[PDB]
DNA sequence: ATATATATATATATGTGTATATATACACACATACATATACATATATATGC
DNA sequence: GCATATATATGTATATGTATGTGTGTATATATACACATATATATATATAT
């Protein structure tokens, strides 16, 4: 749901600003959407192909997805804002096409934009 | 403190595409081969689990939303209980597989009920259709409690109509009538001439006409006098509300014509005296055509077919035929499956029987008798018999009332009754036993 | 058809009167028993239901919110996930009732989120505090399914703070001290001059002063320097919120104070600086009487003691200790009809083992014969026998595997084993146990 | 020299999702305050009194 | 030229009577605003033509 809709609107609602791009004061911080206790200890999974491709690696385990911050507790906050994660958002130079590309109005766009 | 830079096209070629992917097949497309979402297979799946116990108790929309995460759901609920509030009616759906209780509602009002008043049970019609479930595919998740896909014996998707909508795709299909889709897979079955079916909505006295593509959906009106009419059908897509505010509304206002409630038991029901303002033609050609355009009784309705196959990826198909003959070859396929896994049961429930029957028969009489020794060393030489191996646990946990003559006999007629289903199974086919399924409607 | 004449004084009477009654005895009041209002009484009531299979797996409260009503209840589920919202807190309740798993605020924030993030199982201090609860009173209605009250040691209603509410009356219990309402409890069983416990809030660092019936409980403050101000704890029944909107904002709009946040691993830290047009003191008990005035950093707050007994109907009372001596005096009657219908139970299971034993002493080349004879013979023949009276049903559902010589010393140890538990039961009464279930906190 | 034939992007709208909020009754028995006014003491002063 | 006296005006400090709580959740219902697209529809803007 974030990552993947109201992360790319908002920067095309940002991309009429580009200088707090090249001055890197745009910061995503990247959260976690498995805490898996295996043992005693947890693991921490992003996104859902990471948890995917390390699925079958990991033994016997009991998981919890996150749906987001209501499901975090404390000390996991504690952590995640005291040793935060960012990525630094960098627009393309074609910036405007791509954003064109996945975000006009024409259906069309996401009908070949899927297909490869 | 991680810092890394991150650039657009990466971000969209993996969350973007994410998202739309997830859109097409987790949100919006059904499967072909049984026509539920996934939201919805978590909605039938629940009724399962909550009609384990009986079919006849009516389970709350809010008991049918309550233990959903631990089944493999992972989203908002409250999607989950409105899909399940937009099935179990007999006027949105020509086909429910569920019982309601409660006013889930009528073609007058549009709105599905809340989460607070209405319950549900399953349907008849789950044990109509769909059949031998424990041979289900399953899904590759194991979170994923109900299974990849369901078992239908027909294509459930033509019978109520599925409108389907994601990143850059649309696909709609409309509900049908039941006796031509049950004649279109029987001629599927027998490779005959498949007609394309009857297209039937519920609690609708008008009727569909297919004109090149376009589906006209009728509404019904009738000369109650020169200048007075009644209006009896509407199309489905406009309410009561809805025909007013769209259609009454705009038509007062301009002092046409006049309108009031005569909404009988049959359905959507008005009376229109038309006013002197509004002039209508002596011929009845040109006058029945202005009021069937004025007053918006025509539906027009477009198709789209963009739906998932088996493979977790899209096909597009022109017609129903060949969604149906696909669903006649993959249904085929896997009764054939079904029924050489049949087999495998139907003789190892036969091996089990007949050494129940011959370790009872030699237990009553003969050297194989049990007496203050070593429940260990007595497994151990069952464990010598060849056709008493692998079957000892149970046999010591098995109750000294078979060791009356009363049952003795009876594990041995019962070992028979196996005996007559196992080859009574080794011969049946798929085509037979389908023929069966259709004819239990 | 029916045109009755349904007079005001009839139509309050009776129906406002059983809807008074409702409020008053069954919405609004816990027992000074367990310390629950009826719809606390169905979610810890649904929380032992879905206890059932793990102690440790987590569940949604939409799963306790969906089959509340096959307990009886017969209203709106959103009261009772936001009742087991307020029993999630763990910082407005001092005694923790459920383990949980999600966001459920601190000191800082008061409204807990919808259940759509929420998991939420049965906490150990249940376990340590409720025990014995198939001796519950069952409830005069028959789909009551939960009983009338629990078993607690503990006065509960004292634990957490109670603000009861209904029609006529109120009441209001503030939260204790674990170890002075234990030593409390103590002092009560021994029949000595009884201590009052201390009052106790959660994650608290303010004081709680005790004078004339009147509690002031009292944020902390520090004078950091003459001008800069450090607030580090705010009175109980305010939140950052309430003190930012209705002490900060309305004495920061009127040129005195500019207040910041200075949080951290404790909240309400708001450091304060002092407008130079504001007077500061230099008499500091005058400072120390306007900062209360102004700031308000002293909550006070009066009691109030009404509650439903044990026989359902009102009583009045102004002490605590009281309750804790009324909660000794009506336990202690239920927990000798526990010592009393547990040695009836005991006994009954010691001849049942001792009657089994001696049948399998009596069968391994004994004089009860099983082979060769029917199912009707062997029942009427131990019927006739007095030691196996009313037994022979599990003695005919036992197994086969009861036939060996180290079942038959297990059967006999066991019985021997429920001996000794019915001799050590027989010894015993309530005040030895009373302790020991005391001390296994 | 404006009437009309016609073409094309406006308005729901469908279902799915994903998230908000809001008016009220309940009642003590105080809690904090909202001004608030009000009556009375005393000060000075000035103008009378001498 | 100076005693003086009392008068009223304004601090002031308390004590009135109200006024607003919201308390703290239970309880009842309802509303909100967005993203995903084709399919009509409609309505009015321009050309032309005599």
């Amino acid at each position: 749901d974030g990552l993947g809709s109201i992360y790319p609107s908002l920067l095309g609602f940002f991309s009429n600003w580009p200088e707090l791009f090249e001055q890197g004061r745009i910061r995503f911080v990247k959260t976690p959407v498995i805490i898996a206790h295996v043992g005693k200890k947890q693991e921490w999974f992003y996104t859902v192909a990471e948890y995917e491709s390390a699925k079958d690696a990991l033994p016997k385990h009991s998981i919890r997805y996150i749906k987001g911050l209501g499901s975090l507790e404390k000390s996991e906050y504690r952590e995640m804002i005291q040793n935060p994660v960012y990525d630094v958002v960098k627009l393309p130079e074609n910036w405007k096409e791509l954003f064109e590309m996945l975000m006009g109005d024409n259906a069309d766009l996401r009908k070949e934009w899927m297909s490869q | 403190m991680q810092l890394n830079n991150r650039d657009l096209k990466s971000i969209i070629d993996n969350e973007a595409l994410a998202y739309a992917m997830y859109t097409v097949e987790n949100r919006a497309i059904p499967n072909m081969i049984d026509g539920f979402k996934p939201v919805q297979r978590f909605v039938i799946a629940r009724a399962l689990d909550l009609a384990r116990g009986n079919k006849d108790k009516f389970h709350k929309l809010a008991s049918i939303a309550g233990g959903v995460a631990d089944l493999g759901y992972h989203h908002g609920e409250n999607s989950a209980q409105d899909a399940g509030a937009l099935m179990a009616n007999t006027w949105n759906n020509n086909f429910p597989l569920l019982d309601g209780q409660g006013n889930f509602g009528s073609r007058t009002v549009q709105k599905a009920a809340a989460s607070r008043y209405i319950f549900a049970r399953v349907s008849k019609n789950f044990y109509n259709v769909y059949k031998d479930t424990e041979y289900a595919p399953v899904h590759q998740d194991k979170e994923h409690i109900p299974p990849a896909f369901y078992l239908p014996i027909i294509p459930t998707v033509l019978l109520n109509g599925v409108s389907g909508i994601a990143t850059g795709y649309a696909t709609y299909i409309l509900p049908h009538s039941v006796s031509s889709v049950k004649k279109a897979v029987l001629q599927a079955l027998q490779g005959k001439k498949v007609t394309k079916p009857k297209v039937e909505f519920p609690e609708f006295r008008g009727e569909v006409v297919e004109i090149d593509g376009q589906y006209e959906i009728r509404g019904t009106y009738k000369f109650t006098s020169r200048t007075q009419m009644h209006i009896t059908e509407i199309p489905y897509k406009y309410d009561r509300e809805t025909y007013v505010s769209k259609i009454l509304d705009p038509l007062e206002n301009k002092g046409f014509i006049t309108w009031d409630d005569a909404c009988g038991e049959h359905g959507f029901g008005f009376k229109v005296k038309f006013r002197k303002e509004y002039s209508l033609s002596d011929n009845e050609e040109e006058r029945h055509a202005k009021i069937m355009k004025d007053f918006g009784l025509i539906e027009r309705r477009s198709q789209n077919i963009t739906v998932i196959n088996e493979k977790g990826k899209l096909q597009v198909y022109d017609n129903v035929v060949d969604l149906i003959k696909d669903f006649v070859e993959v249904r085929k396929t896997y009764v054939q499956k079904r029924i050489d896994n049949k087999i495998k049961e139907t003789e190892s429930a036969f091996r089990l029987a007949f050494a129940k029957a011959h370790f009872i028969k030699k237990v009553i009489s003969g050297e194989i008798v049990v007496q203050g020794k070593t429940r260990k060393e007595l497994t151990e030489e069952l464990s010598k018999i060849d056709m008493y191996s692998s079957y000892v646990d149970k046999l010591v946990g098995m109750n000294i009332f078979h060791m009356t003559s009363d049952e003795a006999k009876k594990l041995a007629e019962e070992a028979k009754a196996k005996k007559e289903e196992n080859e009574y199974w080794k011969t049946t086919d798929v085509v037979t036993e389908y023929t069966k399924d259709l004819e239990e409607i």
